[PDB]
């Protein structure tokens, strides 16, 4: 059973979601080390099934200035994915700041 | 735009820095944590930083901004500019806590 604190990550996107920072809590639940997820777009960890839904809510953030993403997968450093759910608030556009949770283990 | 992530608790202690911080205000993020934001605040601006803080817990996550000078490691006053909001993991009653992105920017126009 993990803390609260321990199943949360913060993350860091340009307006294009590609990563320009993420916490070292992530290795711990999804595997990645952050230096190696910086200048990748966070689409391309994404489930297939959550693709358009994820678009969706980047157009609502990019518009709104805040958004909750909703239940989604992203892919794990080792396969397979973890359900997350993520608040987005971009800060001003300058960049986005990510809140992200997991809801799962890795399935 | 040189800048910085950080966690704080609702009185304004650093609960999380991100290693940024040494090139935007030239402390490590161990100078940093477990002192209050307002300790590397300029006197004039101090107040209106606590009160920010204490303000943007009741905006519901909205982001509040301010604009403060923020003494670097070489004790020169940096302008800062903060967006904050407060998060709280919604499966829980837990305190919420603020998180920051700090910017140093210009003071012109
Ligand atoms: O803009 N974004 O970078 C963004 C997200 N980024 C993200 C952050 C962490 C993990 C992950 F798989 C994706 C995650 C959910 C989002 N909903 O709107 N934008 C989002």
């Amino acid at each position: 059973f993990k803390g609260l604190d321990s199943k949360t990550f913060l993350s860091e996107h340009s307006m294009d979601m590609k990563f320009t920072y993420c916490d070292d809590r992530i290795t711990e639940l999804i595997g990645y080390h952050p230096e190696e997820l910086l200048g990748r777009s966070a689409y391309e960890f994404y489930h297939a099934l959550d693709s358009e839904n994820m678009t969706k809510s980047h157009q609502n953030l990019c518009t709104k200035g805040q958004v909750v993403s909703g239940q989604y997968r992203m892919l794990a450093k080792h396969g397979g994915y973890v359900w997350l759910e993520t608040q987005g608030t971009v800060i001003y556009p300058q960049c986005i700041m990510c809140v992200n949770y997991v809801l799962s283990e890795i399935e | 735009p040189t800048r910085f992530i950080s966690r704080h608790n609702i009185e304004g202690i650093f609960t999380f820095v991100d290693h940024r911080c040494v090139a935007t205000v030239g402390y490590q993020p161990q100078e940093l944590l477990g002192k209050n934001i307002v300790e590397f605040c300029h006197p004039e601006d101090q107040q209106l930083l606590r009160d920010s803080f204490q303000q943007v817990v009741k905006l519901k996550g909205q982001v509040l901004s301010v604009m403060f000078r923020f003494r670097s490691k070489n004790q020169e006053w940096l302008w800062m500019r903060t967006s904050s909001f407060t998060f709280q993991n919604p499966y829980s009653d837990e305190i919420e806590y603020i998180i920051c992105t700090n910017t140093n920017v210009k003071n012109s126009s």
